[PDB]
Parts: C-alpha cells; sequence; structure tokens
RNA sequence: UAUCUGGUUGAUCCUGCCAGUAGUCAUAUGCUUGUCUCAAAGAUUAAGCCAUGCAUGUCUAAGUAUAAGCAAUUUAUACAGUGAAACUGCGAAUGGCUCAUUAAAUCAGUUAUCGUUUAUUUGAUAGUUCCUUUACUACAUGGUAUAACUGUGGUAAUUCUAGAGCUAAUACAUGCUUAAAAUCUCGACCCUUUGGAAGAGAUGUAUUUAUUAGAUAAAAAAUCAAUGUCUUCGGACUCUUUGAUGAUUCAUAAUAACUUUUCGAAUCGCAUGGCCUUGUGCUGGCGAUGGUUCAUUCAAAUUUCUGCCCUAUCAACUUUCGAUGGUAGGAUAGUGGCCUACCAUGGUUUCAACGGGUAACGGGGAAUAAGGGUUCGAUUCCGGAGAGGGAGCCUGAGAAACGGCUACCACAUCCAAGGAAGGCAGCAGGCGCGCAAAUUACCCAAUCCUAAUUCAGGGAGGUAGUGACAAUAAAUAACGAUA
RNA sequence: CCAGCAGCCGCGGUAAUUCCAGCUCCAAUAGCGUAUAUUAAAGUUGUUGCAGUUAAAAAGCUCGUAGUUGAACUUUGGGCCCGGUUGGCCGGUCGGAUUUCCAACGGGGCCUUUCCUUCUGGCUAACCUUGAGCUUGGCGAACCAGGACUUUUACUUUGAAAAAAUUAGAGUGUUCAAAGCAGGCGUAUUGCUCGAAUAUAUUAGCAUGGAAUAAUAGAAUAGGACGUUUGGUUCUAUUUU
RNA sequence: CCCGUCGCUAGUACCGAUUGAAUGGCUUAGUGAGGCCUCAGGAUCUGCUUAGAGAAGGGGGCAACUCCAUCUCAGAGCGGAGAAUUUGGACAAACUUGGUCAUUUAGAGGAACUAAAAGUCGUAACAAGGUUUCCGUAGGUGAACCUGCGGAAGGAUCAUU
RNA sequence: AUGAUUA
RNA sequence: AGAUAAGGGAAGUCGGCAAAAUAGAUCCGUAACUUCGGGAUAAGGAUUGGCUCUAAGGGUCGGGUACGAUCAACUUAGAA
C-alpha cells in the first residue's frame, strides 16, 4: 500500500579484481587524494560513465536535432556550473573526454586543501567531519560536495569554532580549567 | 468486485491533479457529480493543492462544511465533489471568483476573476434529444440539462448560460472558421482556431486545429471546446492562452528570470 | 441455478472449458412459467435492479387487437391450437408467445353491430348516418367471417406472458390466416 | 564500461567442455558489527490447522423518545436543552489477505452496447388520483400494531428465546384536496336534408399489445368520388408541418384497450413575516427527507481486432446426454444453444486444433548487457480468483458474500450426553512444514472511506518495537618540535 | 600419500614456497566468504552471429504437399518560376543582426500527347469583368452541405493513443547522496512569484502524405470505356392543375 | 599403450509372477441431502354481515304492548395475513460401485551400466600389431573374437602407353 | 604370448 | 420326484458334486492378448406394463402444343 520508495544504487564493482596496474594506480590515487574505500573511486568512475552515456547516445545523433541541443546544453551547463568542464570547451568531445582526477578536484577535501586551510589531505578530512568549515553560511561535514565555484568565494570556517572566532575550545576550557584547579 | 469501487488508492488518481505519492497511502476519490473522475478537479485538492487555503482535509472540510465556499452559485458541501472544467466558483472572504480552465503543461489551473465574469460561463453541448410531452431539449459538459433551446442550437455548438437559472443567455454555433479550446489528450490547453475537419462517416470525426503562430495538429471532435471566433475569446484566459512553445525557450526564459 | 453464460459450455473448437469461477448472479436464469387458462394468478419476481417481474400462471383473459380496424378489447381464451415451437405447449394448454388461440367473438361482433349496423350469422337519424357513411369496408373477407359466424376466433398472442403477465395479442388475417389454417389442416 | 584467463600434449595449433571472474529489489547460512537517512519481511515446502483478543457500525437544526437517564425551562402545558437503548434509514458488496484454480481462459492495448441493469451524486421533471366521478367519503388530515420498556419467566451452555400489558414513525396498510380551453364517441331534439344540435364520458404518468406519423433530388398540363379555403363557385390557392443518426421498428406524438394498478408528499427543522372581507381567515421565506420519467456521473455485465511457457513418447478434435447453423419459444437486466421443441449437418485442425505437464494468476515492471537478447515477475499499482472442498440461496441498486445463512464431506470446540457454536489465504499471536521469514504494543494526529453525519467508527492507514533482505552518507585518527 | 588442502591443475610417501600454527604481506572494507538458481562471459543457441571433408554434425537417392524464395519490363526526361533552411561581400550593432549576392538542400506550382472524380448550389474564384488607374458581368471547392466512381494490401512518414509508479532526463543544495517535488524573491509590517518538463513504450486497431520495393484484379469463344445521340422495357419521383 | 569374459565390494536404472500397493484428478450407473420454484395444505390470529335469547335502563298506548344499547351464547357465510406439512421440477453437495488417466512405491529372480593402487584367463586393437583394419548382414565360439558375402580407404599402392 | 601400483 | 427357508456364505467336500444365481429385446460401455480374422453376449450398467396421443416411413388414378382424390399394412422413435 505504502507507495515503494525508488532506490538506485552508485557505484560498480571492478570486472576483474586482480590487475596490479589497476589496483596500483588507484591506490595512488586514494593515498594521494586521502580516500578510505575504492567505493568512493568507483562511484566517481560510474558518474564519470553516466555524463559519457549521455554525450555518446547523444553525439549519435545529427546536430539541431533539439532533443541533442537541449540535453547537451544542460549537461555543458551544469558541468560548468560545477566545473570539473571548463568555461570554453563546450563542444562536448572534453564532456567525452573528462578524467576521474577532475572530479576528486572538484569535491571539497582537496579543495580546503588548494585553499590552505589544512597543510595535507587527511587534515582537511578531520577538518570537514569535525566541522571546522562551512562552505556557505551552513556547516557541512561531507567530502563529496562537488563545489560550483561560487562556492570557493563563500568559503569561510565553523562559526562555532575557532579560526572564525566566537568560542575557544572544547579541549581548551578543559585544560584551562585544569591549569585553574592546578594553580590553586 | 463484487459492486462498486469507494476508495481511492494513490497512483490510480491521475497525474494533472500533482499529488504527492507520499503523504498516506490514498488519494481523494471523486464522488459523482456533473464531471467525470479524471477531468476533474476536486474541492479538497482544489483548496488543499492549488492555494494552499488550508493544510489538512479536515480543514478544508470545515471550510465547506462552514459554507465560506460556492460554486456555479451553490454551496456544495461535500469535500470530493468534482470541480470540472470551465466552471465557476465564488468566495465571499476576498471577494474571489475562481474559474477552472487548463494550461498548455496539461495541469488544472486557478484564473481569478470577477463576480459578473462568474455569473455567466460556457457549456460545449454534449447532446440533444426529445424528452417527454415533446419538448426538445440539449444536455452540455456539466450534466447541465436545458428545456426549449433554439432549433439552431445542435451537437457541438456551445452555450452561454445565466447561472441563477438554466436557461440560455445566448449560443455559438459549430462551423469552419471558430475559436476554440482542446479538453483531452496530448493537446490539453491548446487554443486552436478551426481550419477544416474530416467525416469518416462510422466514427471518430477528426478536427485540424491550430494556433496563433500558424502551428496545427489534429484532435477529436469530442475532445475540442469551441469557445467562440477568432480573436476574442468569450472568457478571459490564463497565463500563456494555449500556445505551447519549445522546451529550450522556456529553459532560457528562466534563465533570463534569474 | 440455472446459468446463462458460457463458461460452462464448450469453446467452439472443441475444447472443454476449465471450471475458473464460481456461478453468479449476474449470470442466472429461472424456470419456466407454464402458463395456464383461469383463475388468474400473477406472482411478482424482484429482479436486477428492482424492477419487478410479474410471472403470468393461470391467466383466463387478455387483450387482442384487429388491426384492419385498429381496435383493442378484452376477451377470453378457448385454447391453443397452434404453436411452432411446440406441439407439446398445444396439448398441454400452456400460454406462451407466437401461440394460435381461439377467442369468444362476441366484443368484435356486439361493437360490429353497434358501429356498423351489420348482422352476423343467421333508426335513430345519428346511427343511421354514422353506418351509411362508414360502409364500404364491412367486406373483410371470407375466412374471419367465418369465424365470427362459428363465434370462436383465431388470435395470435404477441405478449410474453410469463415476462408481462398479460397475454395480448392480435387476431389473424388474410395471408398468415390461409397459412394457419393449411398447417391445422394437414392430416 | 564491445576485455578474458587456468586445465587434454614431450612440446604446437585447434575443436570442445570443465573450472576461474563480475553482477542479482536472488534466497538461505556463516564470521564480524560503532553511526545518520530510507526500508523489505511465513510467498516458495503446507490454499496445513488455529487458542485468545481486536478488525463496521452510524445522526443533524432537521424520521420516531414520557429512558420511571441527567442539567435547567422560567422563550415556552405537548415536548420543545442534552440524551443511552430500541424501531426506522443507510452502509456492512469498499478496504485488507493470499495466489490454490485457470494456458485464448484470466490479462494488455483497442472497439461496441442501434444489445442491457445502475443505489448514490449532478440538471431538469407529475394543475388531469373523489370512478351514477350529488351525499358514494375527515383532507385545518384517517386506521393497525410492534419493538425498546414493565413484570412472569425457561435452558448447563448460545450475540439462545416464549407468555402477558402499553405505546410511537419518512415503519406497514389507505387516502381527497386548483383553472381554462381541445378532439373523439354517442346522442336526445329540431328534423333538416347546406343540415345544425342541447345534454353526457374520456383524456396526467407507468406496464402490455396492435396501428399511423416521424419526410422532404425538380419544373408544368387533362379531368374526375365530392366544389375545400372565399367567391365574379370566372376559380387566386399560395398559405401549409415533423428532430437527430454513418445507419433503426431511434427520440417523440396520437389513436384502441389492457393493469390484480405503478408515481402524482398524510414527512421533518428554523425564523416567524404580510393583506385586510379585524380571523386559529388567507397568503409567505431558507432548508432536510423521499418520489415516476429522462439525461448525467461512479459503476456493472457482455463484446470486436491482436498477442501467452514446454510438449506430436499427444494427430485428429467436437456431436451420446449441444457440438455448428436456422426457425419458434422460454429464461435473462439484456444479445446469444444461455435453455427447450423441430430441422440442416455442420464447426476447429501441421498457419500445431485437441490432449498432457507447469516448482503458471496475467500485466505495468525487475536483474543483466555495446547492439541483438536471456531469465524472473507470489510480492506495494491495474485487472482476475478464492475464504477448508463443493453445491444452494435470502436481503439489497450492487454478493452466488463466507468477519451471511442452509446442507454434505473431512477438521475442530463446549457438554450437568439433551444439545450448541466455528471457519486468520484480515491485525497480532501459537503448532506443524521446513534451508527460508517480526510485537498477542500505541493512535485515529495525518491519507482517505462510511453513516442520519463537520463531532463517531475504521488492526484501511499512521506510529513505535524485532530487523546486516536490499540502498545512501560515513568514525576508528590528524598536526608540531627531538635521535 | 598420514591429518588434511584444493572450484580447476594439483600438493602431502622425513629437506611441504599449497596442509596446521607464529610473523610479514595483499584484496574488499562494516562488511567478507560459502551453498543454490539466473545474467554477462557465451560467436558454448548464433535474426544480428556458430559448425557439418577429416574435430559432433549432409538424410542412400529421387519424386512431392504445406511452408520459404521466385527472371526482366509499364513515367524517364527536360524547361520555367515561386517561396522556406544553411552559411556567404558590406557588419551598415559595440560576441547579436541586415539587405542584391556568387553555393547547396529538400519543399509548392505550370508546361512538355501526362484527367492527377464532377453534378446541384450558394464564395463566383483567381472576376475576359476598367469607371480616369481602387471599377458593374470570366470557367464552384481555393469555403462548405450533400450524390457519385471511391480495385486491394504489405511497407514507410506524421499525428491521435499507450493510468500512474518505474526507466532516461529539465530545474531543485535532502548540508552532499539515496531521496523528494519542492522552492525562490521583497520595502520581511501589506506580500509577490517560476515550477511539478520532455522522451521511450513490442505487435494489433484509427486518420494521415508518399508511391520505390513485393505481390494484387482489370479489355480477347470482347457479357470492353466514353455516347451530346436515337429507341424500347422498368420502377421511382417534386411543382402544378 | 590397450580389450573383453569370469571373480569380489558399492551405487544407479530397466524387465519381472504378484488379476501388486497407496495418492490424486476426470467420470458412466445407483442412492441422493439441502435451499429455490410450482400443486395443495391449513393450524392460528383478524375485519365485515346479519343472528335470537337468559333480563336491567329509559322514551311512548301508561293497561296488555312497542324502540335500542347491553355480561351471555350458538349458527351462518363475506374476506385478509398465514407457519408445520405436501406433489412435481430444475440446481445439485455427498456416498457406494465400476472404468480410465497420471505420480510415487514393494518384489523371488533375470539381464545391464558405472566406479574400485596393486584378482584370474587369454592378447583383439595401435607397426603390414605379426591372419591390413573398419562398414552392413548372417552364423559360430570362454572371452576378447573368428568365418562367409558384398562395400570403403580412415591402406601397407596416388605409379606400367 | 605377457610385463603390477606411484612418481 | 418337486419346492421354500431367517443370520452367515463353500466354513461342507477328494473336489462348489447338486442347487441357486444370470438369462429375451433396445440403448450405453468393453480389457489383456492376437495368426489382425477374433476375444465378445467380454466384463459391466440402464430401460421394459396399461391407456390417450404425437412424428416419420407407402400403392394406384389425375394434368396446356407445385398439388389433389382414394386404399391398406405393422415398423420405429418420442411425450403425458
Amino acid at each position: 500500500p505504502r507507495a515503494p520508495r525508488t532506490y538506485s544504487k552508485t557505484y560498480s564493482t571492478p570486472k576483474r579484481p586482480y590487475e596490479s596496474s589497476r589496483l596500483d594506480a588507484e591506490l595512488k590515487l586514494a593515498g594521494e587524494f586521502g580516500l578510505k574505500n575504492k567505493k568512493e573511486i568507483y562511484r566517481i568512475s560510474f558518474q564519470l560513465s553516466k555524463i559519457r552515456r549521455a554525450a555518446r547516445d547523444l553525439l549519435t545523433r545529427d546536430e539541431k536535432d533539439p532533443k541533442r541541443l537541449f540535453e547537451g546544453n544542460a549537461l555543458i551547463r551544469r558541468l560548468v556550473r560545477v566545473g570539473v568542464l571548463s568555461e570554453d570547451k563546450k563542444k562536448l568531445d572534453y564532456v567525452l573526454a573528462l578524467k576521474v582526477e577532475d572530479f576528486l578536484e572538484r569535491r571539497l577535501q582537496t579543495q580546503v586543501y588548494k585553499l590552505g586551510l589544512a597543510k595535507s589531505v587527511h587534515h582537511a578530512r578531520v577538518l570537514i567531519t569535525q566541522r571546522h568549515i562551512a562552505v556557505g553560511k551552513q556547516i557541512v561535514n561531507i567530502p563529496s560536495f562537488m563545489v560550483r565555484l561560487d562556492s570557493e568565494k563563500h568559503i569561510d570556517f565553523a562559526p562555532t569554532s575557532p579560526f572564525g572566532g566566537a568560542r575557544p575550545g572544547r579541549v581548551a576550557r578543559r585544560n584551562a580549567a585544569r591549569k585553574a584547579e592546578a594553580s590553586g | 468486485a463484487r459492486g462498486p469501487k469507494k476508495h481511492l488508492k494513490r497512483l490510480a488518481a491521475p497525474h494533472h491533479w500533482l499529488l504527492d505519492k507520499l503523504s498516506g497511502c490514498y488519494a481523494p476519490r471523486p464522488s459523482a457529480g456533473p464531471h467525470k473522475l479524471r477531468e476533474s478537479l476536486p474541492l479538497i485538492v482544489f483548496l488543499r493543492n492549488r492555494l494552499k487555503y488550508a493544510l489538512n482535509g479536515r480543514e478544508v472540510k470545515a471550510i465547506l462544511m462552514q459554507r465560506h465556499v460556492k460554486v456555479d452559485g451553490k454551496v456544495r458541501t461535500d469535500t470530493t465533489y468534482p470541480a470540472g472544467f470551465m466552471d465557476v466558483i465564488t468566495l465571499d472572504a476576498t471577494n474571489e471568483n475562481f474559474r477552472l480552465v487548463y494550461d498548455v503543461k496539461g495541469r488544472f489551473a486557478v484564473h481569478r476573476i470577477t463576480d459578473e465574469e462568474a455569473s455567466y460561463k460556457l457549456g460545449k453541448v454534449k447532446k440533444v434529444q426529445l424528452g417527454k410531452k415533446g419538448v426538445p431539449y440539449v444536455v452540455t459538459h456539466d450534466g447541465r440539462t436545458i428545456r426549449y433551446p433554439d432549433p439552431n442550437i445542435k451537437v457541438n455548438d456551445t452555450v452561454k448560460i445565466d447561472l441563477a437559472s438554466g436557461k440560455i443567455t445566448d449560443f455559438i454555433k459549430f462551423d469552419a472558421g471558430k475559436l476554440v479550446y482542446v479538453t483531452g489528450g496530448r493537446n490539453l490547453g491548446r487554443i486552436g482556431t478551426i481550419v477544416h475537419k474530416e467525416r469518416h462517416d462510422g466514427g471518430f470525426d477528426l478536427v485540424h486545429i491550430k494556433d496563433s503562430l500558424d502551428n496545427t495538429f489534429v484532435t477529436r471532435l469530442n475532445n475540442v471546446f469551441v469557445i467562440g471566433e477568432q480573436g476574442k475569446p468569450y472568457i478571459s484566459l490564463p497565463k500563456g492562452k494555449g500556445i505551447k512553445l519549445s522546451i529550450a525557450e522556456e529553459r532560457d526564459r528562466r534563465r533570463a528570470q534569474q | 441455478g440455472i446459468s446463462r453464460d458460457s463458461r460452462h459450455k464448450r469453446s467452439a473448437t472443441g475444447a472443454k472449458r476449465a471450471q475458473f469461477r464460481k456461478k453468479r448472479k449476474f449470470e442466472l436464469g429461472r424456470q419456466p412459467a407454464n402458463t395456464k387458462i383461469g383463475a388468474k394468478r400473477i406472482h411478482s419476481v424482484r429482479t436486477r435492479g428492482g424492477n419487478k417481474k410479474y410471472r403470468a400462471l393461470r391467466i383466463e383473459t387478455g387483450n387482442f387487437s384487429w388491426a384492419s380496424e385498429g381496435i383493442s378489447k378484452k376477451t377470453r381464451i378457448a385454447g391453443v391450437v397452434y404453436h411452432p415451437s411446440n406441439n407439446e405447449l398445444v396439448r398441454t394448454n400452456t400460454l406462451t408467445k407466437a401461440a394460435i388461440v381461439q377467442i369468444d367473438a362476441t366484443p368484435f361482433r356486439q361493437w360490429f353491430e353497434a358501429h356498423y349496423g351489420q348482422t352476423l350469422g343467421k333508426k335513430s337519424k345519428n346511427a343511421e348516418r354514422k353506418w351509411a357513411a362508414r360502409a364500404a369496408s364491412a367486406k373483410i373477407e371470407s375466412s374471419v367471417e367465418s369465424q365470427f359466424s362459428a363465434g370462436r376466433l383465431y388470435a395470435c398472442i404477441s405478449s410474453r406472458p410469463g415476462q408481462s403477465g398479460r397475454c395480448d395479442g392480435y387476431i389473424l388475417e388474410g395471408e398468415e390466416l390461409a397459412f394457419y389454417l393449411r398447417r391445422l389442416t394437414a392430416k
């Protein structure tokens, strides 16, 4: 009776499991971009495959086919709006060409490291999950964000933690109370 | 199933009411009335999901039972009455008059109008016959049954009515070159100025119909609704007036106001 | 109960359908009436949608039309003498449609006398004018005149008494009259 | 993201299979298990059996109330506030559960009802019902219970029931109340004869039968059976009326009768208002209920065309005792072998009929992939079927109903052994079956439905509990200085 | 050569890289293995798209029904114009848009022996109709109601139609995501407002433009088409008298 | 390297006397409940029409006599509703008996197949395998197999103008 | 004529 | 020499010896096996009277260069 909730996965395992080239390359990517899970990498590859299917099954069709025009323009606009694609490569073949590294570099964690609030992507991960960051005027604690470059303009620290003020800290106050009792 | 149905689940209620697939596993079944089940907008979904004048079906039932509301000049205090096509509704509070017409996107619109523009409506004749005692009569698209009309009035014509009685103010004949409105199918909401038609004696008379950008199409003569002559509509029409521009112009449109 | 559907019959190819459903109420039937003469009994029956159905039995009198004259009088019924469907209905004297029966002939005779003033078998100004104007039409044919001599007239039942509670019909004339007298006389 | 790999040989190329690999709204199980969000869940074997407890009752201003029920009218002497029970009226045929039956059957798209029923809604719609119709009869309105209740009670037990005394109706059974004209019949009478007629009966709706009309591509002449309008009786003759359909014996109208006679308000709540011939006189509003017919709407039932898995170690099937058609009739709500009487011998088939199997309800859809496709689909939505197997039937607009009766069969319960009461494939819960599957909880707050009705009821539904069935996100650690 | 491992090959008979423990290391990660069914793999079902000399697979050979397949041919050609799409000098706007244009592309029409249905009507249409260059009168579909012959399909185009949910997909910060169909903007005291698209949908049924491809009947012991004709037979039928 | 009989162990299926056995479906025949429909039935209640008397009451000839109501009881019809029971019919559950169709299953024994680290008897095949192999058909023999008739090369010959 | 198992 | 026997049913006896049961006709239905001819009346079941009717089945004489009259058998089927 309850109308069933749609659900659909967002990743796909490797066809062939143990190939050292694939494994060492994606381990390189995970250990450089600060990941825990081949799942995240597969997820990004799955998104890339989806967007390429749109590109493929659109470029099969002739120009000025209004379906091709509409769907490709919407794909270009949202992809440029998120910034993984450039602002001058709108010919749909770069969309065919795009890379998993581009998707990961558009994520929040490495973005935090580019803005320089981390000194390491792992520091960015703990800063995100401990919420000492907010991309707008609202806190977020998820790495996979895919910022839209307007986000870059609107970055700041967490209002409810130091480096953007308004409170000194939990363990800071703990140590201060400890030393206040100790000096007495 | 062993007798008439009384219930209606969601996802068997039609699409164009735009009822949400969450919020309880049941939908409002239109009780019988002067319009069908599907080409009808019940007053519960009207007040609760077009205007937001109420929040809960109890509140909508409260309004309908305390008689702030009235359709076709009558209170009609049933929660699931079919407010169908072309119909008039009058609210003393706020002194509004909603008209029920279609939009080109395939939805029941909300047409704000005045009290005198409410006091007349339009109705397509659905059929003509001879009643008892030799009284010719006709019957419209809104269950209205009218006696002693003009002999000029034949099938597919349209009549404009007083709403204090069921009598006629005037009529409009069917012929080539008249302004219309579509009600039923993929063409729901178009407005398209008859260019010709075709007979096929034995069933399914078809009509060629085009809107003012020259753009033509064809529809069944029982799905169309003639609203008058070219240029002037006999009523006020909602935003867009039945044009069905492309998907890309409307994307660019929204991107222009943002 | 007696069903009226085709899920119990065979298909047209020759296949016993399987038993799929139970019998319904919108496929039923009911027993025949076997309607008779004398001491009028009319049971009524509730049907699909209310809509009563007066199941005739034992019906003594009925209505009968004379179509060349357009008139219609109440009359007794002697008995049935021919039925195309079944001689059993003839023998056992059961009234149904299409049934060739004999009637009293007295209201038609006396109406003829009152209307035309012309004798069968064997004064005022207004009635004389009426009969003088209505003349040249009392010349119907030999078989109906002979039957009025006998006082027992052949009628065809055209009602459905088990469906209506009325054995109604019309007098035979001319062509079908000759046809039915031929069918009767075959020996 | 259109991918391959290991294994027959001393070694080589091949065919060819095995095994590996990846996935599954594909189940079971193991080992482990910290979090947010969303959420399947006794289908597979047994449509096997069920304790206990719930799951459908319902009123306004407005059908019936002396509750010997409760507040107080003080606007009310009959009550007129509220109000259980009971009669009445609706609904209980929707919902919910399961998938056993069923392979042109259900079902999906697509047609028809010019072949039918249809409560409820929605729009219109009963001047004609006193039948020697003048005393035949209340129409500011007529008759009868009967429940609830009072008390007498009877069985071990039952939603068991009797005897006696009241009384109610929108319950039953009856029943009149408003014009004017218009045609037919008779038909006194004058009698006229060109012929005029007083006076009298009918006509609403519904059923049943028969008849007539229900139409109409184009223009002039000769007449009559009798002039027909008005007459110069030279003849001017026009004037005239019938709708829809692709198409009807359609809608509809009128003659002639049938009917044991249908319907044509003896119902109810508020506010009480005006004319004066100054009265319980006459009129008058906003509503509710019900009612004959038609249209509409929610339906329902039949129905056109196309499409279903494996089998020929199933090649002929159907027709005794309906199979194919025709005629007639019965029955039907209606067409129709649906059923009967008689008659003709047909109808289907290798273009796979018919018979068997099915771990077969069908479909929308689900898994898996470049394309083509293969497999699954009990399972949230649509349509079917069923209530332990079968059969039958009442009430109703609508049931072949099982949370309705009647019987038979196998189960099973209470017995003070005479008898009584049942079908969880509804919600929980229990036994068994197994590889395989949740709490004998809270609420009508939402979503809808029902009733007399805003108010009540609803294990429909929502909530929480069990829950690693599947999905989404994601802790377990980071950042300095010293060797 | 025991216990045992191992899907497959194989390991183990006193020097085990495979067994059972310790350490190290790798895979996936709040998951990971196993059993059973199914899909890809599988061009190991082959319509796309297998093999038949010898690997399994040409019937002993011929006739032959259903089925499947079936030679070639019948209108081509040219001209004349018209207007739509694509760009294109001049940019005559400071990457939008214009004229005559060199070019292409399909569309509409006329003629070349090319009727590619016409009778009643009203529009008489484009009106030979012309009043001085804004005038009175050309051949009915270009508007329609009816009659009429309308030889058939398969195919294909377009449309109507395929209940939602589902699938693909527009827009949307569920804080991301699965989701869901919401939201957004003010002078934030009166309030205002865009959404909730679109596509797919097998066969079958309906209309529809086409006429290649495949059949399909027409006129040959002429019961053959146009016939203003001319008769005869026949019935139907409005206007009048 | 390899074939078959015979012998031992284990499994799988087949034939098989037993008019085998159980389970389920379809079903002729016979009996046939129960409702429903039709022929009657008539307890029971109830309305009307008179119907005379045991005798009060009053009104009038006030003297016999008359008028109607009354507690009472037959008697007669005129009707309304009306259950138990009942005839006949169609629907048709269930039982008995047979038949038939499928699904499992017992069985003396008979004859196969497969798996088994080292069983017995030979040596049929692979070299010209020591009689070239194989194909069909027929007979024979412990077993492979042998032999006759035709056929093939997959032969041990592509070859005698 | 035949040369047992395993490597 | 002929008959009948409750309940049981071959327990009698060398052994169903004797006796019973079945029996005509019409319709339905029919196995293994087979020399394909049979088995076969296989097995097994149903119906049958009287009376009043209904249906079909015929012979001969008749037509200007479809049908009528008349005469007589039992055969079969069906219904009250």
